[PDB]
RNA sequence: CCUUUAGUCCCUCGAAAUUUGAGGCUAGAGGAGAAAAGUUACCACAGGGAUAACUGGCUUGUGGCGGCCAAGCGUAGCGACGUCGCUUUUUGGAUGCGGCUCUUCCUAUCAUACCG
RNA sequence: ACUAACCAUCUAGUAGCUGGUUACCGCCGAAGUUUCCCUCAGGAUAGCAGUGUCGACCUUCAGUUUUAUGAGGUAAAGCGAAUGAACUUUAAAUAUGUAAGAAGCCCUUGUUACUUAACUGAACGUGGGCAUUCGAAUGUAUCGACACUAGUGGGCCAUUUUUGGUAAGCAGAACUGGCGAUGCGGGAUGAACCGAA
């Protein structure tokens, strides 16, 4: 794998290989780099303090990195709203470029014939 | 207070020569003391500051004057020894 | 002077971590004795006396003779 | 009352006891008072209460 | 084990008392389901502390050579086995007495 | 260079006669170099860090260990009361702050009272 | 040969240690901590508080939720899907890192001393695209930078998570909450309890 300067890495820390071990705290993090060596990558992460946050640097090398995807979504969001808008205007119709919270459902009605409801005990006997 | 074996001090000329000095952390050659006369010289010496002070100036000149005795066929013995290994 | 500022620095830390370890070494001399008595319980082809070597080279001479 | 409670009790403009507020049903806004349930007592306004 | 030995510099100032001195153990040997008082042969390991093994210190979970001649234990090779390794599974220290389960 | 491991029962030497020991082969495991290095729940000295009192519904009359049995819990493991084995059997000094007077209380009562 | 006592003065000798250090009201208000240097009767940086100057205007921002995606596949259902916690279509609970716009994405071709077989790639620029929902929700008691100044560098208890241990105690890490600087109601009473400032 190869990694440039900028990107946002994602660390596993695997069992199998014992140098560079970082902490249980360290594990399962995400942060971005800022040097890169032969077998090490400097890493900038955020830690929590008891009642704040800092910036600390660690060095892990490549077997605990992957890259991610975040970013990934988000140019993909940017590129659909970027089209859908175009076609809306070339159709002259307007679009939702928003995304939405997920609203409460609508009313309906739910038919009883073959489906009847079955009646339930609180504990099942068989 | 530290020693000064520890502590990586370099030798001085003084009076006292350094001499050959050897290099650190290298084989210092053994040279070994078997020989009769050897012994007898270090022993000389060492009897020197265990008996210590003495009042009789005669006394003190004899002690002196067994040690450079010793000295004296030690390096007899020793360049006889050189002649033998460098002729026969 | 800076490996002493050190040593104070983590003293306590080091003296529970050696009570652990000595746990954890507790733990594995246990163990080993619990294999070697369920080996001798499945099987085992020993002379008169125990070997005189150490103890835990003989108990791992044996659970590696098998 | 822990610092997540605290900021969503900030968020929800509730700063004093006894402090009622309106809000639109949604799935954030029904996290967030799920999440702070154990402080405020919460239910369907009718045109009569509004 | 002995009576008047010297110990070493290193462990001259350790002081074991006759009334703490044990000599024989009851130790039960479980396939021929049996208990028998035999004498204690060397202390081998005490999983608590190297100090206390090089004392001689009798802990529970403590293997100790003991003296089988009595059971008549015979081995593979048709020689009736004159020691074995015991583990003292009882507290000492708690109870007036050693017990040892024998591993065989 | 010797030692161990498993193998063909493949070869030599030694021994005893109706069998062994030591080597031999296949491939795992042990042993920059006379300057010194590593190591220890050990000792002595010196120093540093932690901890700094401690018990406070505590305590009393019936041991511990292993087996058998074992209502159950559980779906192998924990397991009481008993019984067996060890301690343990076929002829009868320990101890390394004490002592005396008086008040009051407790009962875990030596005496006096009454009972089985 | 060599190297006591009292009086006045130097002397108001030398302390980091002890004790004490003088009206009222109003406003603003802490910390008990990160990192570095060095063996002290400790310094430096950052943090909390405050003052001044400069730039914008809820701009922005946030111990929060949602969306997306990691570390946890942890439980569960099935095996009339395959295979056999180490099985899987699916997927819990639970906390937790990151991203969510003009401070944007691309695409297009001019230069370069970089580079490539090459106007070919990378960087530096140009053109375009959306200024009205400019691209989740809710709040917003504004935010940022520079300069300067003062008091702080202790911990005790408890919930949950977790490591080890005992016959039982217990010992140690992470978060959070209470108490320090907090009055009031209640628990007959009271550092650690409940309600509430």
């Amino acid at each position: 794998r190869t990694y440039r300067v900028g990107d946002i890495v994602d660390i596993k820390v695997n069992g199998a290989v014992q140098k560079g071990m970082p902490h249980k705290f360290y594990h399962g993090k995400t942060g971005v780099v800022y040097n890169v060596t032969k077998s090490a990558v400097g890493v900038i992460v955020y830690k929590r303090v008891k009642h704040r946050y800092i910036e600390k640097r660690i060095n892990v090398r490549i077997e605990h990195v992957k890259p991610s995807r975040s970013r990934e979504d988000f140019l993909r969001r940017v590129k659909e709203n970027a089209e859908l808008k175009k076609k809306a205007k070339a159709e002259g119709v307007p679009v939702q470029l928003k995304r939405q919270p997920a609203m409460p459902r609508e009313a309906h009605t739910v038919s009883i014939a073959d489906n009847k409801p079955v009646t339930l005990a609180p504990v099942a006997y068989e | 207070v530290y020693s000064e074996k520890e502590l990586g001090i370099p030798q001085l000329n003084t009076v006292t020569p350094v001499g050959v000095t050897k290099p650190k952390g290298k084989k210092k050659g053994k040279v070994f003391v078997d020989d009769r006369e050897s012994m007898n010289t270090i022993l000389a010496m060492v009897e020197a500051e265990k008996q210590g002070q003495i009042e009789s100036k005669i006394m003190r000149a004899r002690q002196l004057e067994e040690i450079r005795e010793a000295r004296r066929i030690e390096a007899e013995k020793k360049e006889a020894e050189r002649k033998a290994l460098l002729e026969n | 002077a800076r490996k002493q500022r050190d040593l104070k620095k983590f003293g306590k830390a080091v003296q529970v971590q050696k009570q652990l370890e000595r746990a954890k070494q507790k733990r594995e001399a246990l163990d080993k004795i619990n294999q070697l008595k369920r080996k001798r319980a499945e099987g085992g082809a020993l002379g008169a006396t125990e070997a005189d070597d150490p103890f835990d080279v003989a108990v791992d001479n044996e659970l590696s003779r098998d | 009352i822990p610092p997540k409670p605290r900021k969503i009790l900030q968020l929800l403009r509730l700063r004093q006891i006894n402090n009622g507020v309106f809000v639109k049903v949604t799935k954030a806004t029904a996290e967030m008072i799920k999440i702070v349930e154990p402080w405020v007592a919460y239910g369907y306004p009718n045109l009569k209460s509004v | 084990g002995p009576d008047f030995t010297r110990r070493p510099v290193k462990y001259e100032r350790f002081i074991r008392p006759m009334g703490l001195r044990y000599k024989k153990a009851n130790v039960t040997h479980p396939t021929l389901n049996v208990t028998v008082q035999l004498p204690i042969l060397s202390v081998k390991k005490n999983p608590s502390n190297p100090l206390y093994t090089q004392l001689g210190v009798l802990t529970k979970g403590t293997i100790i050579e003991v003296n089988v001649s009595d059971l008549g234990i015979v081995t593979a090779s048709g020689k009736i086995a004159w020691g074995r390794y015991a583990q003292i599974t009882n507290n000492p220290e708690n109870d007036g007495c050693v017990n040892a389960v024998l591993l065989v």
